[PDB]
């Protein structure tokens, strides 16, 4: 929000935006692990299993 | 006294039906996160002796 | 704050502590100082 930049000594964003790269590289990485199969990809331990 | 900030955990994104693509559910779920502190103290020590 | 998705600790990193220091009014002086003084070298 606008006024939380201003209310606050520090700046915010680049918290932001590294917090949203590395939740998309960590969901990433844990659905290709595990990941189910229905609309995610299947993870090596499911395909593993289900084989 | 002194303090320091710590940076928090992660998070992670979600995975949308590609059946919803055209709702507003295609952007996904949303991140959050706020910081924490740490302090620091001492403490004194003394000795004394007559000659 | 509180509102946006990211926070801070605490209001202390929300805050500016100014070291400038002020004071009310204060009652004039009058009478201390307006009588003559005599010196003196003995008891």
């Amino acid at each position: 929000t606008d006024e939380t930049e201003e209310d606050a000594i520090f700046s915010l964003l680049p918290l932001l935006r590294k917090r949203l790269i590395e939740a998309h590289a960590v969901s990433i990485e844990e659905a290709f692990m595990t990941g189910d199969g229905s609309g995610k990809p299947k993870g090596l331990l499911t395909l593993a299993s289900e084989d | 006294i002194l303090t320091m900030l710590v940076e928090p955990d992660a998070g992670r994104a979600t995975w949308v039906a590609a059946s919803a693509y055209g709702s507003d559910n295609t952007t996904g779920s949303e991140v959050t996160g706020a910081l924490t502190e740490i302090h620091f103290s001492t403490y004194k020590l003394a000795a004394k002796s007559f000659i | 704050n509180q509102s946006s998705s990211v926070e801070v600790s605490s209001e202390s990193y929300e805050t500016i502590f100014s070291q400038r220091i002020i004071r009310d009014l204060q009652k004039e002086l009058v009478v201390g100082a307006l009588f003559e003084e005599l010196p003196m070298s003995s008891k």
